């Protein structure tokens, strides 16, 4: 009776999951604060880099593993990489973290294969 | 001072909305376009203001062809009160909007016929944006209600089930009963797409929640609730039975006998820093 | 078919279609718009699926402001059966659309006055697209018969002439009967432009056909038909007497009495290997 | 009758005359297959470079000669360039093909001028 | 009265805040004059590069500090880079100025962190 | 002036002006369009000529769909007399337009009903552009008086406040009297946007002013006014007490009794040479 | 064959004409737009056809907002008959256009009111395009008439004077008598601009004419007209007294006495190839 | 009376003066026919290159010379360049013609200065 003249529309808040990558200025400041002591800088550094493990886990798909173990091991590898960064070697943090996470997942896979 | 201006420098407009407005101006649909745009803009500015006040990380205030959206980057991170305050700010501006419209119409600035259309659209949008379907605003309030009684994972699964059931019922109704109503097919498709995308990312939310919990430095410690565990399940099953904003001492059960309480901080330390995962609490009871 | 899903995922849309949709949204002609879009989309998806099955080279599925196209990349280099089966997959598919519409109307999912509009639009589109004018779908069905009855070049030219005559007849009919109805004028202009563009590349089409005939992979080898040709013509003038989907052994005549029998292999090798383009054929019996 | 409303819509399949230019990885694969020996790969490589012949022929206008023999000579030049192409020099295939087209057309034009 | 038809048109002069970047020939002339010694050429060279100060200041946000001191320090860094610029290395002036501004801002930030 | 001819030769035009002209051509409002274009063009050419005479840095003369602008590149770094003479060159020029129109009407070159329209449009444009709102032409005339009576920063802030108050008053007047007449709304939104954009760069404007004051070329050296300041405030806070077009010797006060007299040269050299930004001034008497 | 298609691939359309047509379609001006476009297009296709037939170097068939233009690259090059045939092709198509319109209106395809507008526009354009103002069509016929009687340089100066006088008279009339008529100010400005641009390039035309004359190889030799010269003027004054399409033997006058005739080819050879310029005919009479 | 409804419009033929520059294919053909003998090729070559002299003469302006002699000797220099072209040296015809015409005008200027 009142329908056909409603116009529904919508308004929401859309909580994102992966923060946008940091620019070329905040990473150095956060690293310096971490060097002088700041755990919040470490939290932001490990939170602003979830896209890497997001594509890495899907790249290791169609092999017969549940997603929880893969994502957990990827986050552990990301912590490994971010904790022991040596930026003076002349490289980007992204490739170092990707190498660390893929190597750690390879270690997990080798351990699983040896156990099986 | 300056944060509000920074917020004003974030609004974006979808390209299709420009064409919609340009064609609406010529055809003669002008008394409704302003009302819809103003209502949506205020309903979103409320969210933006009470998100900026609590120091959240806004990204855009994007305006869509079929409504508006604000984008933050805080999923399962902030406490309950912050999220409740941010969400409730939406379905509140309509009260003062209606009061101001009535005041403006009493002194005869706007004709009586115009007043009816504005209040009709106001009430319609307010009641549509309260449905218990994710994300909207009813679904988020229901999720907040669930999170205060149940563990986080159960509160994220039951919400996804309930919203799916409601969306399926709505879709069946709108396709097989009502004639056409092009303005509702868009809503149904958008709801289905958003629900599917949310379902596809159920593990990253959990890992973000765990990371946030581990990195709390005396972040206003609160209600203490000890928990008990058995020797069968691993540490992962223990971690799944956590509640938002609560510290849970763990009782180690050695097949009937209880040794002592187990701190949460040491469990997280062994899980993340000590790298001592893939083991049961029996190994945890005898560490290095 | 995964490639079919990839094709569906990347459908392009012309910008003017968005403006047409916006104009139809603010006036109230959305039902007819959805009917036409559905009909055209399914009609094109049939072509796309039957093209993918034979492993052709599809580039992009397009939606013009006056219809839709599939941009395949094969011209005059495929066996007749495939180029017939791909074409016939469009008109042979409105049947199931009609049956589904009838069943849905009978179940009373849709009203009576909606079922009539869909049937009218479906039958009208089929009949319009069945017209015998290049490119449409009647011209590409008549060209196959012409090529089966005549050599390639003569069939191509006869097709062009008949299509042009029918295009002028249609233009005169439109001018005398209904000067209005913009759609008819748009269709006429599109037909004229497409005919001109196709006529501009006859030599390149013939070249593609000949090079395809050179590296023949022996696709379901066919019969052999001899040709009675004298040894006084140009080699390029006798190459234009090849029938599609057949083999043409050459019989060389010299002053009433034939000399010997030649095959396509050696003459093709001489033309595309010896750099002898348009010299002669009297010395092809003993080249060097 | 009902001729007043028909909405003449169109639905067809468009046959391109010259396929759009091809990428690098699978073209290198095509050359490797041709070196191994395959007629189909050669056919694809030849027919993906007819656009160059079209441009060379169209810019050689303003001479009075018909287009049939020019198109045939351009095709012969293209096939000669593709068959005799050498990858050791270190240049793009398209430039070598265009230069071969130009050389073949000039070579035939000299003979045509000498004859007439 | 006649208020119904007025057509409110505007006519004014627009004062740009940051002048648009300058070309190469007269900037080389400006550096030559500065080497010879002139304050006005130095002023033009300084004021034509405030756009860089604007960008590096705005991208250093998300820190809580006010903009007045950051703007002043950016200007000091820009003037120091302009005065101490060396053309013998063989690099563009803008990159050197931006790097000098970045170094000055980082140094002042480290000093502020130490003195906090 | 050759540079004036060069400026006239390269006038830019916004694309929407062409569409407005085309719409006016097909309807029949060309006389008013030509009148307005002529008035605006001459009004802007006056500004351009008087800016070129003083050898400023002109960039481009522009014709917006609602008027015209001259994009000079000088802000707060010129003597007061030049920035007054350039501004006053616009309104002081409609007089000769009016006189020429009157003479042409008297000679009977143009009819009677055309002479009235030109006078109405000319006077209306002058009165509208004489309003005291930044940027227009009344605001840039009030700002000069404020800067002559007050220091630079305080004058800037007071100008901003008064301009904002007048803008809101004009908006309220437009809303209550004539909601129609799109031109009023366009002018209002342009004023608001320009005010916001100007307010966003106060610090950069002040920095430019100070840098110009550093490399002072002694442009018609003027009087000297001493400042009574104590040696307990920040140097940046006392730098904000400089008057435009004047010299400000510094008197340093230390515990009731003044210490010595300081000039702008040494303090400015210390600020822009010794890297001492915001430390103190108690040691400026004996720096090092 | 193919030349006509090549011509068809040369038409260009100015961007402003697209906007003009788009706005005209909506407002309701459709019965006149087609008539104007068709008349202009045929009037220019006549020139294009009889220029292509005589083997001229066309560049475009550009269509302007206020008419149409075809661009060739032959100034003072081709004989008189070719240029006369090309020019006269314009004001001839109108006869068959009117005949066809009358025939189409007699069988009642177009209403009587439509027929009046078309013939009005046809006659108006035909009579406007015959004015004796360069370039138009009357000016070129007058130039041909002057060239067939007078030396080339005088025929190029007198035409440029007469066209200037006529254009000045027209401009005075249109500015000081007729009210507005925006469609005539464009014509006047375009005529003035074209006349000035053509006046600025009066020497390149002469040098091109001389180069063309020198490089004629028995190009259909025609009427012979000997000329006489004196010892005072140089060879340049002798060259200026040449007529189009005529060979002029020159009599060398040695202060009253005549030696013999002088060939034109040898004079041109000495001027260009022998490098023997900047000298009088006395030096020419005694060469190397 | 009939006016205010005219719509004037225009249609003309616009004889250009300087032909558009030749493309990268016709110049070699014209040179080859000139080598084998064709004066029409020379005419086309010296007609298509009249754009250069237009700016060359204007670049020698404001010196006190009537443009007639300048343009005549510029065409003379263009003939100089076209007649004596040696394209095998590896250069463009345009720069050779420009150098030749400017040298010819400089020779004329030197001769005039010596005579005066
Ligand atoms: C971020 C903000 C975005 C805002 C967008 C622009 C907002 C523009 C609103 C446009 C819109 C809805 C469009 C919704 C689409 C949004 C979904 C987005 C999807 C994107 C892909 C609202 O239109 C309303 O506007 C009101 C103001 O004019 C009017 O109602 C007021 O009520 C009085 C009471 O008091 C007031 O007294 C009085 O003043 C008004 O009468 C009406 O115009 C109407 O109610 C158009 O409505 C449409 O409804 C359909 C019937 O279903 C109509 O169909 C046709 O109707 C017949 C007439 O032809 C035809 O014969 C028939 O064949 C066909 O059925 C259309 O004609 C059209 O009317
Ligand atoms: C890739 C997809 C592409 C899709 C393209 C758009 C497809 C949308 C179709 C749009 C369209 C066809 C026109 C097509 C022209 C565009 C051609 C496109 C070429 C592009 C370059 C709908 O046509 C159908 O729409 C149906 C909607 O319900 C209606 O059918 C009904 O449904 C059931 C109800 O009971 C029944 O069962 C059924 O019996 C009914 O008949 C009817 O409106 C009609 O049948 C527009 O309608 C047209 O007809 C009339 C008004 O009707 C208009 O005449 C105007 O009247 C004056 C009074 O204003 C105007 O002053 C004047 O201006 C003009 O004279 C037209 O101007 C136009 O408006
Ligand atoms: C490459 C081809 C280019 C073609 C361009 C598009 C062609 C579109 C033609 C558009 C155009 C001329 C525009 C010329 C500009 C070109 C110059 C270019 C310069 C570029 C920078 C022709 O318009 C004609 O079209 C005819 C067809 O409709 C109509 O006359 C037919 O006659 C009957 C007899 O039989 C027929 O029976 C019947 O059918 C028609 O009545 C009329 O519309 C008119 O005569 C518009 O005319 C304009 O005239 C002016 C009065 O000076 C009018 O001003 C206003 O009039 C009052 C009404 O508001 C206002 O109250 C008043 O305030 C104001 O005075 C305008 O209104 C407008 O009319
Ligand atoms: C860089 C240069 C920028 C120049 C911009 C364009 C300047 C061109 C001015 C155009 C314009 C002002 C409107 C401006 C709005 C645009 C604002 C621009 C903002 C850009 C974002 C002309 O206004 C003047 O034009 C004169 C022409 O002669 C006439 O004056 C006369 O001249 C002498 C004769 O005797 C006398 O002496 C003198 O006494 C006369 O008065 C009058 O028309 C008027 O004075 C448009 O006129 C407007 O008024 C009326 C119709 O009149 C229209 O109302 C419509 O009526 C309904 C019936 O259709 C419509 O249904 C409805 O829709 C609408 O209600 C308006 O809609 C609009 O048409
Ligand atoms: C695979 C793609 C499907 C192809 C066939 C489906 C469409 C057939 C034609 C129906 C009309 C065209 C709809 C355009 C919009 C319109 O015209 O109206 C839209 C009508 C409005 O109904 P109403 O307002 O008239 O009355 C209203 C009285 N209650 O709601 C619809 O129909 C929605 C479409 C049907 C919903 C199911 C979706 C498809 C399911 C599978 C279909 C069956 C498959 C085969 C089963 C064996
Ligand atoms: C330097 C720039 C010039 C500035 C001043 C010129 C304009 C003054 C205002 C006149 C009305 C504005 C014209 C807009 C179009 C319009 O409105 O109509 C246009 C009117 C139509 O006349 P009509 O149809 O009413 O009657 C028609 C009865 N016959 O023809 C004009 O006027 C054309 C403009 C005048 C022509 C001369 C050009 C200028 C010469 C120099 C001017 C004098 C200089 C000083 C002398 C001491």
């Amino acid at each position: 009776f009142v329908v056909k003249e409603l116009v529904f529309l919508v308004s929401y808040v859309k909580n994102n999951a992966f923060p946008q990558p940091l620019s070329s200025s905040e990473e150095k400041k956060y690293l310096e604060l971490m060097a002088k002591g700041d755990e919040h800088a470490r939290n932001m550094l490990i939170e602003h880099n979830l896209r890497l493990v997001a594509h890495i886990v899907k790249k290791f798909e169609n092999t017969g593993e549940d997603a929880e173990d893969l994502i957990s091991i990827g986050t552990i590898g990301l912590i490994k990489g971010i904790e022991s960064y040596s930026a003076g070697k002349g490289t980007k943090l992204a490739t170092y973290a990707a190498r660390c996470i893929e190597n750690e997942i390879l270690m997990h896979l080798r351990a699983l294969k040896k156990t099986k | 001072m300056n944060k509000w201006l920074d917020l004003i420098l974030k609004i974006h407009v979808h390209p299709f909305l420009w064409i919609i407005a340009a064609l609406g101006l010529l055809t003669g649909h002008m008394k409704a376009l302003l009302c819809l745009l103003l209502i949506v803009l205020i309903h979103e500015l409320g969210h933006a203001a009470l998100a900026v006040f609590f120091s959240w990380r806004i990204k855009r205030v994007f305006l869509l062809p079929f409504g508006g959206t604000v984008e933050v980057e805080e999923h399962g991170n902030r406490p309950l009160k912050e999220e409740f305050a941010v969400i409730i700010a939406g379905p509140l501006q309509h009260i003062w909007l209606q009061f101001a419209a009535w005041m403006l119409a009493e002194v005869s600035v706007i004709h009586q016929h115009t007043f009816e259309l504005f209040t009709f659209y106001n009430l319609s949008i307010l009641f549509v944006n309260l449905l218990p379907i994710w994300p909207l605003d009813g679904g988020k309030l229901l999720f907040l209600l669930f999170s205060k009684q149940l563990p986080f994972q159960k509160a994220h699964r039951l919400n996804l089930k309930t919203s799916l059931c409601f969306c399926l019922l709505l879709g069946c109704w709108v396709l097989f009963v009502i004639p056409l109503q092009i303005s509702a097919w868009v809503l149904f498709v958008f709801l289905a797409v958003s629900l599917f995308e949310e379902y596809r990312q159920r593990h990253y939310i959990h890992v973000r929640f765990l990371l946030e919990r581990y990195y709390g430095k005396n972040r206003e410690l609160e209600k203490l609730l000890p928990l008990t565990v058995k020797a069968e399940d691993k540490v992962y099953h223990v971690m799944a039975e956590f509640k938002r904003g609560c510290k849970h001492p763990i009782i180690i059960e050695k097949s009937g006998q209880k040794l002592s309480q187990l701190d949460e901080n040491e469990v997280l330390h062994a899980y993340f820093a000590d790298k001592r995962t893939n083991s049961s609490m029996e190994e945890l009871l005898l560490p290095y």
